[PDB]
């Protein structure tokens, strides 16, 4: 006269915060670019 | 009364028309499962099966049944019809002689009696809509099936194909340039008009205009859609100066040899930043031929132009679209060619475009999809010729398709062709 | 529809179909009775891929174990998921072969294999629409490296058109527990690359080297490898079983990295892989798993794919990714290793997209190259060979049942044709 | 209101008879001791057991069957047994002294006053029995006592009743393995005899079901019982359409219209399917289309006669369970398109299905497993003359120098029988033969 590593490593704890999917796909983040709209204004088509 | 028939087959045919699908619907305003909630443009698209919802006018072909499973298994299963949905057993796996002789001469009997019993019941019918990726074994063999078949089945009906060629550098399979010179022998001589519709092009613009660092293959699609509905537009919305889908062949084709076009749209703009500028037509036209928003890699800068067909949504007004083109006229990069003194069609919709929910888009009055067909398209040709010949000089990957009915000499009048063609371009671009 | 057949043969291939089909188990949710108890829709949705329907609802993987000596698949009986398996297609003759390719492919060999060829042939004609088949053997071992290759040659007389797949474990000379596994691997690839349609070779000591080097605990194990390898046979058809971007199949594959019909042998890897104690610190993004991925070390292969030129190459990525990355990544890997990769084949790498990551893993990759590396691996093989050769030297083993030394001279001019055609293309220019 | 009567004469058709009405009780739900365990009231409108049992009145019920042997051993036994409740004592007809292996025995010196009291039996039966569909009748050939006493009960009922149908389920000898020596002399006897008096014939031979047992049951020591439980089953299999629902309800009258071509021509073999124990029974698919098919496969016949040397002119297939009929037929063309069985030009469409909508039941500590689906097959083939050529030689290679002649003729048998016996078999084979060529 061995842990929990005994193959099962490949996926093992990972909590779910992790799990969601990378940061964003297919939208941007920068605020000087994002995609959400002015709160009180919600809805008016804005060009001239 | 005036309708149109569209074809989808293949991975990318599927996935782009998907997306389509639900911005006809959402525009016109059909719920998911076929019903109106609360004048008859949708005729267009759909028609009446009597009492209550409506059928969208479409077929679905796929050899590979995985996605043609999840579109019936998805929230739009009670909208398309369950045997529309035309499904194989094994996907044609990338080999163009699998698709074209081997195995779907057993689907195409099929597809053309759906196309019977759906042309029946139209009256009016202005044509045929098809799309496809062409570096797909199954999507390039079974449209060039198709497309010759129906060609000789109703003869001088128009056709238009939407097709998404490799990139320059990105691209996913191995042997897509033997597939896809191919399928530009088959429909060559049998489609009407063509569309240039690689994907790296869209990459890039959504990559400087939205900033998405990440995009997938949704907004690509998305883009693809809106491009259709601002084309299409035009038939189902009342508008100053209409034009139809037959006056196509009759504004865009110098040359029976000449009809591959690629487009441009504008514009494709984020949801907060636009919203500090007019968007005025001015400045919308110009970036419409500004050539790094052109949904191809070709440099319209390295040749001329033959001919340019513009349609605007929105309330836009004919003076300025015409002080637009005086400018665009005025201005030296863009150079036209000698024969074609005015070469300018316009076409004006007070419909705006509308927006998906939960999009990349914003909504804004106005919208002006562009057309072109230069001489600079060759190019694409001439780099798919030489990666062609690099692996066709040591006979890599022939044998597969020699073992699967293909003749050995099948790729030299295809190389002929594409020879030929280019040299056609050449010809059309000299000065007199 | 478009499903497999498995079928094992040998000690070796047994011991990876038993963790293979616990693996499978696992993803798809079936407790050890053949009952369902999955929790996602997607679970079930393509069970017909590997599973067969019962009576009362259970499932029965479709895999027919056939060896000479009953030990192993009264071994394998007893273990965890081995109820799965179906009595009758268990084959097991009575005498044994004792690690000789004459008597697993000559003698015992011919009189045996008709129950397993009938039983095969039943299953294969029960499916609808078959795919093709996929066996898991080693080459160092008499009885497997020889009945294998046999019901190869037998199942290609059959169904010329479908696609058989193969995991071959070729003999390292570094670790060897065999002293005649020269003369069996050999006569076994001679066969071999003249029928199958895809062949990949894993070797021992690279699983060791993985197993230390980059997971890096103390006892590697049998049951490790046997894992490691079974997560690598998994993620082929991951992308057959579960919805993505692109979808490829096993066909797909095939005319995306076979340029000539004889160069059908292929090195394979998966990622990501770290310690127990680094699984915080990491961060899975696709330029870590692509850098993992065409790292050296993390080949299944001693072989160094930087001593050679990468004729192609394909890599299946699982989960929720975006595509645009991906394809810039395989660009910028294309373009700063322009030296290692053939020149006369212009974007030699497909990529492929499936939206189901594994059990409990955020993303995972499972490349496959077909690269002219692999040279070393025959070259020296047939030294060993040859040097055993001269001597005549355990030779009358074989000999003396049937077999005489014109198929082995057959053989070894066969081999060495196979390499030196094989390096012709590693200094071909355009 | 529609009934059959049975008789089991000899120690086998005991031994069967045993078997049988053990499945038949279970089945039914009655206790051994004979009671109803209640719960089956509420006006009951169905007399499901009329067909093989009949009330006493109040609680038990008695089956319409009689035991016939002159060895005391196996009817005391019985007497004693489990069952010992259950059958009328005085119908188990029980003799003093064993027939000892010779048919002159049981036909001419002691079967007189066995026979006149098996006979006032089945008058007594048959007067409360009021719709009376036939006799099955139940013995070995290779022995004394059961050729000659099942002779003689059917010439005697045939001249009382007449037209009745009668249904012999008789054991003829296997090929190379048997028990006694003697047993062609009595076999040939026995067959003269029935030739002329039995309706329909089934072969029961023992080697056949011995196979079948170490194949799928995988049992390498079986005994008599297993052979008993899988005719037993056959036998309920057949029997269940008379007294179950049915798509296509079949009577025992549809055999003496629809298997035999020709008067002479009553001889079958059958067959019976799935046999799967109960460990490989979740792991398999038993489908219609594979139960059918491997009804009709060689090595699952009943009887050692191999159906590839012959022709097929009429099958009857029952199926029992939650089958359907359009995969019956499916299954059914595919057999016609399936090239190794071959029928006769004469008979264009050969088949008769009938359909049981009871799944069989399993009896405790039995062998069989449970199933939803099962198929019994009942076929009439010209294959069959080759185990009488094989009896006709067994017969007259050891009776060309008079063996064991005297043993029959110092009883009282007249030495011409064998010759005549000899006469009729030929002339049977001879039409067999005649009936085999192509129009
Ligand atoms: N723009 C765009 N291109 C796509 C899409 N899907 C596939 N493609 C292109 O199609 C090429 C490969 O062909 P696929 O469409 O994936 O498959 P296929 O056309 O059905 O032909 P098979 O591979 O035989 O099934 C890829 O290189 C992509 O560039 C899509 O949704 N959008
Ligand atoms: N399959 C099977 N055959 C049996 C069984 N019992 C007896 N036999 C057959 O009966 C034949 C011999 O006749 P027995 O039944 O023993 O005796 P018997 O018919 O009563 O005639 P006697 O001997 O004169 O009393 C044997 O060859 C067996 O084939 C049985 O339980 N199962
Ligand atoms: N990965 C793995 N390889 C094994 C295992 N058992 C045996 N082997 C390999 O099998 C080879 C010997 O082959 P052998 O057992 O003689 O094959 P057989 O004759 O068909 O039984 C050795 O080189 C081992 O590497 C196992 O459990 N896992
Ligand atoms: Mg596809
Ligand atoms: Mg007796």
């Amino acid at each position: 006269a061995d842990e929990w590593n005994a193959g099962k490593c490949i996926s093992g704890e990972a909590t779910l915060k992790e799990v969601q999917t990378d940061k964003d796909l297919g939208k941007t983040n920068r605020f000087g670019f994002r995609n959400i709209t002015k709160d009180g204004d919600e809805n008016r088509v804005f060009g001239v | 009364m005036r309708e149109v028939i569209s074809i989808h087959v293949g991975q990318g045919g599927i996935q782009v028309g998907n997306a389509c699908w639900e911005l006809f619907c959402l525009e016109h305003g059909i719920q998911p499962d076929g019903q109106m909630p609360s004048d008859d443009a949708f005729n267009t698209f759909f028609s009446e099966t009597g009492a209550g919802k409506h059928v969208p006018r479409a077929v679905f072909l796929d050899l590979e049944p995985t996605v043609i499973d999840e579109v019936r298994t998805g929230t739009y299963r009670q909208l398309f019809h369950p045997e529309q949905l035309i499904s194989g057993k094994e996907d044609a796996a990338n080999n163009f002689a699998r698709g074209h002789y081997t195995i779907g001469k057993e689907i195409v009997d099929l597809c053309l009696d759906r196309i019977r019993k759906l042309a029946d019941n139209c009256t009016g019918l202005q044509g045929f809509l098809v799309f496809n990726s062409v570096g797909g074994g199954t999507g390039s063999g079974l449209g060039s099936l198709l497309l010759e078949r129906l060609s000789v089945d109703y003869g001088k009906k128009s056709k238009l194909g939407f097709t998404i060629y490799p990139s320059p550098q990105v691209s996913t399979a191995v042997v897509e340039p033997y597939n896809s010179i191919l399928s530009t022998h088959s429909l060559l001589e049998h489609t009407d008009v063509a569309v240039m519709l690689d994907n790296e092009a869209i990459y890039d613009i959504c990559r400087r205009n939205l900033d998405i660092e990440r995009p997938t293959y949704t907004n690509l699609n998305r883009l693809i859609a809106q491009v259709i509905s601002s084309l299409t537009a035009s038939l189902r919305f009342d508008g100053a100066l209409n034009v139809d889908i037959t006056e196509f062949q009759t504004n865009l084709v110098p040359y029976p040899r000449i009809h591959f076009m690629l487009s441009s749209y504008a514009p494709i703009i984020s949801a907060e930043k636009a919203y500090h500028e007019q968007l005025s037509v001015a400045e919308i036209t110009n970036s419409a031929f500004e050539p790094a928003n052109m949904m191809a890699k070709c440099d319209p800068r390295h040749g001329k132009y033959m001919a340019c067909s513009m349609m605007y949504r929105g309330d836009v007004v004919p003076k300025d679209v015409n002080a637009s083109i005086a400018t665009i006229k005025t201005k030296r990069t863009i150079q036209f060619v000698d024969w074609c003194p005015t070469g300018f069609k316009v076409g004006i919709n007070y419909q705006p475009p509308t927006v998906v929910p939960g999009g990349d888009l914003a909504k804004v009055m106005r919208a002006v999809c562009m057309i072109s067909n230069s001489t600079a398209i060759a190019e694409v040709f001439s780099r798919l010729d030489h990666k062609f010949d690099l692996m066709y000089a040591k006979r890599a990957f022939v044998h597969w398709y020699v073992g699967e009915g293909m003749e050995e000499g099948e790729f030299s009048e295809a190389r002929e062709d594409l020879a030929a063609l280019e040299k056609d371009y050449e010809e059309v671009g000299i000065e007199t | 529809m478009r499903e497999i057949v498995h079928i094992q043969g040998g000690q070796c291939g047994n011991q990876i179909g038993a963790k293979f089909w616990e693996v499978i188990s696992d993803e798809h949710g079936i407790d050890p009775t053949g009952t369902y108890h999955g929790d996602s829709d997607l679970q079930l949705e393509r069970i017909n891929v590997y599973y067969n329907e019962a009576t009362g609802g259970r499932y029965v993987p479709r895999a027919i174990l056939m060896d000479l000596e009953p030990g192993t698949m009264d071994s394998v009986r007893a273990g965890p998921f081995g109820q799965l398996f179906r009595p009758d297609n268990f084959v097991f003759g009575q005498t044994g072969a004792g690690n000789n390719w004459a008597k697993g492919h000559y003698t015992e060999g011919a009189e045996l294999i008709d129950s397993v060829l009938d039983v095969v042939r039943k299953e294969a004609e029960g499916c609808d629409c078959l795919q093709g088949f996929q066996i898991t053997h080693s080459l160092g071992g008499g009885t497997g490296s020889g009945m294998g290759t046999l019901l190869i040659s037998k199942v290609r007389e059959e169904y010329p058109d479908r696609i058989m797949e193969t995991f071959s474990v070729v003999p390292s000379p570094k670790v060897s527990d065999t002293v005649v596994e020269p003369y069996n691997a050999t006569l076994s690839v001679h066969q071999l690359v003249e029928n199958a349609d895809e062949c990949m070779v894993i070797d021992n000591e690279a699983l060791y080297d993985i197993c230390f080097r980059t997971l890096k605990l103390t006892t590697p194990t049998y049951g490790d490898l046997n894992h490691l390898v079974s997560a690598a046979m998994s993620g082929v058809t991951c992308c057959l079983r579960f919805p993505g971007q692109l979808n490829s199949d096993l066909r797909k594959l095939a005319v995306n990295l076979i340029p000539f019909p004889r160069l059908h042998f292929f090195m394979i890897g998966f990622a990501p892989l770290t310690s127990r104690g680094s699984q915080q610190y990491r961060a899975l993004t696709v330029p870590e798993l692509t850098q993992q991925m065409f790292d050296a070390k993390n080949m299944m292969c001693a072989a160094d794919p930087r001593h050679g030129r990468y004729l192609t190459a394909s890599a299946l990525f699982r989960g929720r990714m975006s595509t645009k990355e991906v394809d810039e990544q395989m660009l910028n890997v294309q373009n700063k290793n322009s030296s290692y990769f053939v020149e006369w084949i212009p974007n030699n790498i497909k990529s492929s997209i499936c939206d189901i990551p594994p059990k409990g893993l955020k993303m995972a990759v499972t490349f496959v190259g077909n690269s002219t590396a692999i040279q070393e691996m025959f070259k020296r093989v047939a030294e060993q060979f040859t040097a055993m050769f001269r001597r005549k030297a355990f030779l009358h083993w074989y000999t003396g049942e049937g077999m005489d030394e014109m198929e082995f001279t057959e053989a070894e001019s066969n081999m060495n044709d196979l390499v030196s055609e094989y390096q012709q293309y590693q200094d071909a220019t355009a």
